[PDB]
RNA sequence: GAGCUAGCCCUGGCCAGGGUGAAGCUGGGGUGAGACCCAGUGGAGGCCCGAACCGGUGGGGGAUGCAAACCCCUCGGAUGA
RNA sequence: GAAUGCCGGCAUGAGUAACGAUAAAGAGGGUGAGAAUCCCUCUCGCCGUAAGCCCAAGGGUUCCUACGCAAUGGUCGUCAGCGUAGGGUUAGGCGGGACCUAAGGUGAAGCCGAAAGGCGUAGCCGAAGGGCAGCCGGUUAAUAUUCCGGCCCUUCCCGCAGGUGCGAUGGGGGGACGCUCUAGGCUAGGGGGACCGGAGCCAUGGACGAGCCCGGCCAGAAGCGCAGGGUGGGAGGUAGGCAAAUCCGCCUCCCAACAAGCUCUGCGUGGUGGGGAAGCCCGGGUGACAACCCCCCGAAGCCAGGGAGCCAAGAAAAGCCUCUAAGCACAACCUGCGGGAACCCGUACCGCAAACCGACACAGGUGGGCGGGUGCAAGAGCACUCAGGCGCGCGGGAGAACCCUCGCCAAGGAACUCUGCAAGUUGGCCCCGUAACUUCGGGAGAAGGGGUGCUCCCUGGGGUGAUGAGCCCCGGGGAGCCGCAGUGAACAGGCUCUGGCGACUGUUUACCAAAAACACAGCUCUCUGCGAACUCGUAAGAGGAGGUAUAGGGAGCGACGCUUGCCCGGUGCCGGAAGGUCAAGGGGAGGGGUGCAAGCCCCGAACCGAAGCCCCGGUGAACGGCGGCCGUAACUAUAACGGUCCUAAGGUAGCGAAAUUCCUUGUCGGGUAAGUUCCGACCUGCACGAAAAGCGUAACGACCGGAGCGCUGUCUCGGCGAGGGACCCGGUGAAAUUGAACUGGCCGUGAAGAUGCGGCCUACCCGUGGCAGGACGAAAAGACCCCGUGGAGCUUUACUGCAGCC
RNA sequence: CGAUGUCGGCUCGUCGCAUCCUGGGGCUGAAGAAGGUCCCAAGGGUUGGGCUGUUCGCCCAUUAAAGCGGCACGCGAGCUG
RNA sequence: UGGGAGAGGGUGGUGGAAUUCCCGGAGUAGCGGUGAAAUGCGCAGAUACCGGGAGGAACGCCGAUGGCGAAGGCAGCCACCUGGUCCACCCGUGACGCUGAGGCGCGAAAGCGUGGGGAGCAAACCGGAUUAGAUACCCGGGUAGUCCACGCCCUAAACG
RNA sequence: CCGAGGGUAGGGCCCGUGACUGGGGCGAAGUCGUAACAAGGUAGCUGUACCGGAAGGUGCGGCUGGAU
């Protein structure tokens, strides 16, 4: 049946990516948090 | 004039539909519609705020003029009237002289090719706009102000009008279409004559899908929800309201006066609704 | 977190074929004039049969499955909310 | 040593289940260490509105080639979407950007919020919408509207020529629009040809033929032809289109007005450029100087912004055209021509799937376009087939039980069972025919029946063409022929009577309930005069609504018909300028502390003093409620009638053993041989009853009862047969579970149900196929029940607060 | 209570005997036939249907008879629901 | 042809009296109602009086034993549209007449549908009296309805 | 071919019968009230409407077949 996996690359980058994640004080905790981790991403990886 | 239907279907049964018959132009002036941003009820905060809207027939928006105070003393020819599907009257296409066009809705028994006038010397004829104060009492009008120079607010649905039944200083007293008393300014525009489409409250939508297609999504009784919906929510099989009939919000929905108390408009108004 | 699901907003797209035959229109009859009747034309409808498409009624299978809801037969809607 | 402990390792079940759609395989020849599994060939089968082809998303090198087979591949592997390497994606015209706007997002101005932030007109962003210039063929192992070939086109810059008041983010026009139905003419596509071209073929009885088989085109600029779309021309006035305006709009006049003209597309033709089959021979070559022609069918596509009808009344902005403003009119703009200029990103491959979403090469899910032929009334349905693509990545045998999917069945025909569950029956089209009831539509495909193939003869109308022929769509009449049977295969209603519920089409518990539930038109009550009520928000701001009482919110009821009675004492709501109570506050009789005192400090009565409450009214489609006992008629029985207690008032009409009736299978009647169900009645209604509506109601229903006809493997009552498994052999090889085990019956015993204790009985050791009585078998720290001063959802006249409102 | 699945049916039985029938008896208010009552006897047998979920029960038509009870109200790792 | 009388009919308009309610004023201890009473209303200021407003319905006098219409029925006043009828003249047609099964149309009141309207009145209904009872007669409330538009109903002591 | 008739299916009219139900006629001395006849103690009747154990009452309009 439809699984609730539905891929989108603007979808994906419009939601979770680095613009949309400077623009808010929690997502600016996003990124501050995995950089303090060390993630080598900060955010999903989308072909654009 | 409302049109009935032979029963070829269950729904045909029962559903009228407007006659038409008024009606001599059939698209609208382009320089005068605008795209009707719809809702579905929702505010800017995207929220729900008027439940059970959505969904309509696509409509453009008709610029009405309800100033009229706008073009005193130039004459209009009605050229056309039209369908509005964002009142319940119909709209009346004036040209005037000056060549400017407008919408006005069309007060009743208005004919196509006659000509109407706005201000304090207009004749007491139907269509024309003047000031309350120059309106002899006893005239039926419609369109009417409610302060002045801020547009016409009342008597404006379909069938409507206003009685002027005298005056009193710089007020005249109207018999507002709900039969409240109000003293509305003098210098406050109104036009001559009641509202057309007076057959309008008779027509008979006669199945559901009628009412989707003029906005309406379904109600839900508050007794078929459970309580943490509504206060007439839950119980074993039926039940009856088992407390004083209340909204989805719980305040009392049989009786209970909601208009301001201390509202300043009070001085204003001599007498509240009736029936 | 509304890439699942629910509702709404914007903009696109889709609905084989067959059936039934509303109003209106025309003509004919009718009458003081009418109502109205008949024929033809017409092609209405949360109309009918039925694919796609959307469903999920009954039964059977499946039950460490092909599948964390599937399969087969049957069945509902299919110009409309 | 135990924690259903944690991490890891390794056992058991077990050579067990399984190896993923039952579309299907066999053989020969190659290769190689090794082949059912790789390559080739022949035979067979499967898809063919796909299981074929082309886009979009998503994926990300999986593409091509060489060399590989440890692992991955449910077997094998020499093969591969796998390992290693090398190669491969070419654009002014395709898509996106240097263009436009949509919701929405963002946001100079501005507004609001302890902070973070939230709003917000313009403007900006935002597309699968608007706009904008490329078609055909060839080439590569792999890209091509991109390279190449042929023929077309767009914009930008500079120039020459001719023309013009040139000039805009400003004005206007246009762009610019729905649903259903639809005309004319075309194209795509398809069918036939006794015509044209072609390698061939004559079999097995016949045919050397008007034979079989194959093919008979595609693109094209100007010009022209056919079919369409768009569009009035001139003049005068002018105060409107937030400056101006010759434009636009408004008024007048004149002419043109089925037209025309101009303009723009579609189709055809068109210089020219391509393509070009079977067959045969080795993807190639030939065929071939290939031929490329006539007739017919014909779109849902094109002309298009076409036409008609309808109500629910159907984006924007730019490109473009026109107007003028600053300005400039040595400029500038328009037309024509010439030369130059033309950037960034995508382009491989998969794409209904082994490459996407489902942990898997997973029977599931995934938007758009093409989707051929024949027959079946039609069609994208169904059967078979073209092109093309496949046989589903374990096989080989056997021919038990049992299971699954399927076929048939003597006599009977629902006797099965909770239930005809299931499976039969019926089944398309044409014709005949068709009941109660009805809201006159319907019920209706009611029911029930007849017809249906093939051949010969005759003949009617519609399309094409010419009016004929020919092709083509519907037929009508007659005479025959064959079979068990003519919708001969495939796809395709079983019917009726009667009741309950819900008017109806719709909606729902994704994944145990599709319903009588929700919704629904319709009815009533109630609130709301607009900065409305109401809702979301601390606010600003929004929605309501660019609406205005024929409107909008809330609530119940639920088409329609006939109706909806009595109670306002309690609760709610509504009205009440009196009275009673009432907080801060006002007032300050009169006290108190301290100081020598002026004073300073504190308590403080009467009295004035809101809402709320009390109190007086009103109100039921507001919350709700609508009696008891006793007596009585000239047979009996029963009480129309009476008496009395009580209430705010004592349940009206209609209905009633009911979706409600406990006693209960009430009693009677019907249906049956027999009826706890059903239907019709009765009424002592445990415990109906009138908008939590009451009683009915045509039509409707995958709802729930009851009956009958038809027909049956449901059954008496089972039999046989098919295939996929099970079984045996070769390959690969799980699982939950498991204290250890050398694990029998009975009668007892034991924590009360013993393989394990006692006594007796029985029993050589180990398996394989089967069945399920036991191992209080597995699974799940019982969901029932209780317990915990455990938790959570929900209620209210429980307590206490809070928002909100007063 | 770290789970002993709970009514009825179906299927398959097996056991007790306080015997429904069939066999053997004594007494009888046993003339015969038929019946009553008790004794012995568990070998075998003990039907088909209507109603209801029913067990049971009532009813129809039969019968030699239409027995009662145990087996976790026998039997859901056997089915049904 | 020339005239006449008439509440004949339809539409529109429009005038004053009265009642009810509302507001202002003034004023106080009752008003109302009956056979008598009581319910009811009134110091929250009623009744009675003055002024202002709103709204609906019916038209006093004239008015009659009157007039008109086929009947049902028709009454302030005004305009418009329209029917019937009578008289005079003796002018035109030349029996063109009478009746009339069916048919069609009209048809008080009440009642029904859909809108509106609602002052007075008033079935139902509530209350107060009366009475043995009083589902009545009397009194206080009161909803349909009575009024308008359209559409039905088609009855009557529709009687002379 | 037609054809008595037989079968199947569905209609129409009539007769008989039916749990129960509706009113109707009738019947020496039943129960409740007293509606009508006198102004019958509320003049009566009337069509309609609603209500009521019952006769009846009441609303609206009509009649005199009403009285003084
Ligand atoms: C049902 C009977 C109750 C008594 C009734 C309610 C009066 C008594 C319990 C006693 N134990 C049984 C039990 O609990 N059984 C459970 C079973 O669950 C499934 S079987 C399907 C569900 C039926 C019953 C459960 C509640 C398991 O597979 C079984 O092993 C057993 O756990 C009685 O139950
Ligand atoms: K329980
Ligand atoms: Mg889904
Ligand atoms: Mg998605
Ligand atoms: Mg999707
Ligand atoms: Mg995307
Ligand atoms: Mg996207
Ligand atoms: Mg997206
Ligand atoms: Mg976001
Ligand atoms: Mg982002
Ligand atoms: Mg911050
Ligand atoms: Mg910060
Ligand atoms: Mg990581
Ligand atoms: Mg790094
Ligand atoms: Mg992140
Ligand atoms: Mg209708
Ligand atoms: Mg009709
Ligand atoms: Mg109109
Ligand atoms: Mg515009
Ligand atoms: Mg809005
Ligand atoms: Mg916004
Ligand atoms: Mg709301
Ligand atoms: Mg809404
Ligand atoms: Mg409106
Ligand atoms: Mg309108
Ligand atoms: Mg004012
Ligand atoms: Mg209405
Ligand atoms: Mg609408
Ligand atoms: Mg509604
Ligand atoms: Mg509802
Ligand atoms: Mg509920
Ligand atoms: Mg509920
Ligand atoms: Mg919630
Ligand atoms: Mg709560
Ligand atoms: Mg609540
Ligand atoms: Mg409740
Ligand atoms: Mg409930
Ligand atoms: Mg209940
Ligand atoms: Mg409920
Ligand atoms: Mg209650
Ligand atoms: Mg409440
Ligand atoms: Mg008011
Ligand atoms: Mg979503
Ligand atoms: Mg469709
Ligand atoms: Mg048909
Ligand atoms: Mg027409
Ligand atoms: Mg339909
Ligand atoms: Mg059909
Ligand atoms: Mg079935
Ligand atoms: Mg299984
Ligand atoms: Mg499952
Ligand atoms: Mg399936
Ligand atoms: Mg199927
Ligand atoms: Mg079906
Ligand atoms: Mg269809
Ligand atoms: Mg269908
Ligand atoms: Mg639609
Ligand atoms: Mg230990
Ligand atoms: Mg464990
Ligand atoms: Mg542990
Ligand atoms: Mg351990
Ligand atoms: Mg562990
Ligand atoms: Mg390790
Ligand atoms: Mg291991
Ligand atoms: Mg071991
Ligand atoms: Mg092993
Ligand atoms: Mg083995
Ligand atoms: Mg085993
Ligand atoms: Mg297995
Ligand atoms: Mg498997
Ligand atoms: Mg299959
Ligand atoms: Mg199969
Ligand atoms: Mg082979
Ligand atoms: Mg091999
Ligand atoms: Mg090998
Ligand atoms: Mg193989
Ligand atoms: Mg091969
Ligand atoms: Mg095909
Ligand atoms: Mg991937
Ligand atoms: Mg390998
Ligand atoms: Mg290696
Ligand atoms: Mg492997
Ligand atoms: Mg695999
Ligand atoms: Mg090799
Ligand atoms: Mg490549
Ligand atoms: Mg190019
Ligand atoms: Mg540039
Ligand atoms: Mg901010
Ligand atoms: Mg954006
Ligand atoms: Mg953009
Ligand atoms: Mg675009
Ligand atoms: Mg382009
Ligand atoms: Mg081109
Ligand atoms: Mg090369
Ligand atoms: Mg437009
Ligand atoms: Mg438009
Ligand atoms: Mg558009
Ligand atoms: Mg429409
Ligand atoms: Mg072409
Ligand atoms: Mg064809
Ligand atoms: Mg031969
Ligand atoms: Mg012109
Ligand atoms: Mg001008
Ligand atoms: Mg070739
Ligand atoms: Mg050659
Ligand atoms: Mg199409
Ligand atoms: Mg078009
Ligand atoms: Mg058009
Ligand atoms: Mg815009
Ligand atoms: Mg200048
Ligand atoms: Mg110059
Ligand atoms: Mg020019
Ligand atoms: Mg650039
Ligand atoms: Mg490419
Ligand atoms: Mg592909
Ligand atoms: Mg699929
Ligand atoms: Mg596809
Ligand atoms: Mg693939
Ligand atoms: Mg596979
Ligand atoms: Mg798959
Ligand atoms: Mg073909
Ligand atoms: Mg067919
Ligand atoms: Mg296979
Ligand atoms: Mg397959
Ligand atoms: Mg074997
Ligand atoms: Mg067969
Ligand atoms: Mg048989
Ligand atoms: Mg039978
Ligand atoms: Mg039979
Ligand atoms: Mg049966
Ligand atoms: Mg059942
Ligand atoms: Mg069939
Ligand atoms: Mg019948
Ligand atoms: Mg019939
Ligand atoms: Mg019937
Ligand atoms: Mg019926
Ligand atoms: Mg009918
Ligand atoms: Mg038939
Ligand atoms: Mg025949
Ligand atoms: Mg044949
Ligand atoms: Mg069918
Ligand atoms: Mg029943
Ligand atoms: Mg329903
Ligand atoms: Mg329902
Ligand atoms: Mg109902
Ligand atoms: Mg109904
Ligand atoms: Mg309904
Ligand atoms: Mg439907
Ligand atoms: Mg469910
Ligand atoms: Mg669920
Ligand atoms: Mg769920
Ligand atoms: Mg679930
Ligand atoms: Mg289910
Ligand atoms: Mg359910
Ligand atoms: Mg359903
Ligand atoms: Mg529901
Ligand atoms: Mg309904
Ligand atoms: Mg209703
Ligand atoms: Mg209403
Ligand atoms: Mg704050
Ligand atoms: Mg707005
Ligand atoms: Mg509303
Ligand atoms: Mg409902
Ligand atoms: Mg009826
Ligand atoms: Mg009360
Ligand atoms: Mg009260
Ligand atoms: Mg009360
Ligand atoms: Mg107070
Ligand atoms: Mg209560
Ligand atoms: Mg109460
Ligand atoms: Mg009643
Ligand atoms: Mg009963
Ligand atoms: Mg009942
Ligand atoms: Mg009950
Ligand atoms: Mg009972
Ligand atoms: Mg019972
Ligand atoms: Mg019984
Ligand atoms: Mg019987
Ligand atoms: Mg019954
Ligand atoms: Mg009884
Ligand atoms: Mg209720
Ligand atoms: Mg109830
Ligand atoms: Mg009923
Ligand atoms: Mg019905
Ligand atoms: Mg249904
Ligand atoms: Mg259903
Ligand atoms: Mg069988
Ligand atoms: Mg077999
Ligand atoms: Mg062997
Ligand atoms: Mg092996
Ligand atoms: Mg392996
Ligand atoms: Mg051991
Ligand atoms: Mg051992
Ligand atoms: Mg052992
Ligand atoms: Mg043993
Ligand atoms: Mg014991
Ligand atoms: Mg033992
Ligand atoms: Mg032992
Ligand atoms: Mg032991
Ligand atoms: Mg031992
Ligand atoms: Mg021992
Ligand atoms: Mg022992
Ligand atoms: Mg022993
Ligand atoms: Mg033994
Ligand atoms: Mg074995
Ligand atoms: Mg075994
Ligand atoms: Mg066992
Ligand atoms: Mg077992
Ligand atoms: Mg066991
Ligand atoms: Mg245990
Ligand atoms: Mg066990
Ligand atoms: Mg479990
Ligand atoms: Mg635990
Ligand atoms: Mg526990
Ligand atoms: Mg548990
Ligand atoms: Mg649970
Ligand atoms: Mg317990
Ligand atoms: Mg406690
Ligand atoms: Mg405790
Ligand atoms: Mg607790
Ligand atoms: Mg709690
Ligand atoms: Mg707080
Ligand atoms: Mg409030
Ligand atoms: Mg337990
Ligand atoms: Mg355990
Ligand atoms: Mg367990
Ligand atoms: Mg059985
Ligand atoms: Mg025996
Ligand atoms: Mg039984
Ligand atoms: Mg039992
Ligand atoms: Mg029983
Ligand atoms: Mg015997
Ligand atoms: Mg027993
Ligand atoms: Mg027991
Ligand atoms: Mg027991
Ligand atoms: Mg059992
Ligand atoms: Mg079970
Ligand atoms: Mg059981
Ligand atoms: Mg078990
Ligand atoms: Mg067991
Ligand atoms: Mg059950
Ligand atoms: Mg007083
Ligand atoms: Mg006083
Ligand atoms: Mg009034
Ligand atoms: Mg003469
Ligand atoms: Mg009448
Ligand atoms: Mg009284
Ligand atoms: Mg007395
Ligand atoms: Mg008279
Ligand atoms: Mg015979
Ligand atoms: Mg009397
Ligand atoms: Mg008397
Ligand atoms: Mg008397
Ligand atoms: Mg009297
Ligand atoms: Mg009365």
């Amino acid at each position: 049946m439809k699984r609730t996996w539905q891929p989108n690359r603007r979808k994906r980058a419009k939601t979770h990516g680095f613009r949309a994640r400077m623009r808010t004080p929690g997502g600016r905790k996003v990124l501050k948090r995995r950089r303090q981790k060390g993630r080598w991403r900060l955010t999903p990886a989308v072909r654009k | 004039a409302v049109k009935k239907f032979k029963p070829y279907t269950p729904s045909r049964r029962f559903m009228t539909v407007a006659d038409f018959s008024e009606i001599t132009k059939t698209e609208p002036e382009k320089s005068l519609v605008k795209p009707l941003k719809k809702t579905g009820g929702r505010n800017n905060q995207g929220r729900i705020t008027v439940r059970f809207r959505g969904g309509g027939h696509k409509r453009l928006y008709r610029i009405i003029d309800f100033k009229r105070w706008d073009k005193v003393g130039i004459p209009a020819k009605v050229a056309a009237i039209e369908y509005d599907p964002n009142r319940s009257a119909r709209i009346a296409l004036l040209h005037y002289v000056d060549g400017e066009k407008r919408y006005i809705i069309a007060p009743d028994g208005l004919q196509v090719g006659q000509q109407v006038v706005a201000g304090p010397d207009a004749p007491i004829q139907v269509g024309n706009a003047l000031p309350l104060r120059f309106i002899p009492v006893g005239t039926v009008v419609h369109a009417v102000e409610l302060e002045p120079k801020k547009g016409a607010k009342l008597a404006r649905a379909a069938g409507t009008s206003a009685q002027i039944q005298g005056r009193e200083g710089d007020y005249v007293i109207l018999r507002l279409p709900s039969g409240e008393l109000r003293k509305v300014h003098g210098e406050c525009y109104a036009t001559v004559g009641a509202v057309g489409n007076a057959d309008h409250k008779n027509i008979v939508l006669g199945k559901a899908g009628r009412s989707r297609w003029l906005g309406r999504r379904p109600h839900v009784r508050g007794a078929a929800m459970n309580p943490v919906d509504h206060p007439h929510g839950g119980g074993e099989g039926r039940a009856p309201r088992g407390r004083p009939p209340a909204s989805p919000w719980g305040w009392q929905t049989k009786g209970l006066k909601t208009r301001k108390r201390r509202k300043p408009s009070s001085r204003f108004i001599i007498a509240r609704r009736k029936k």
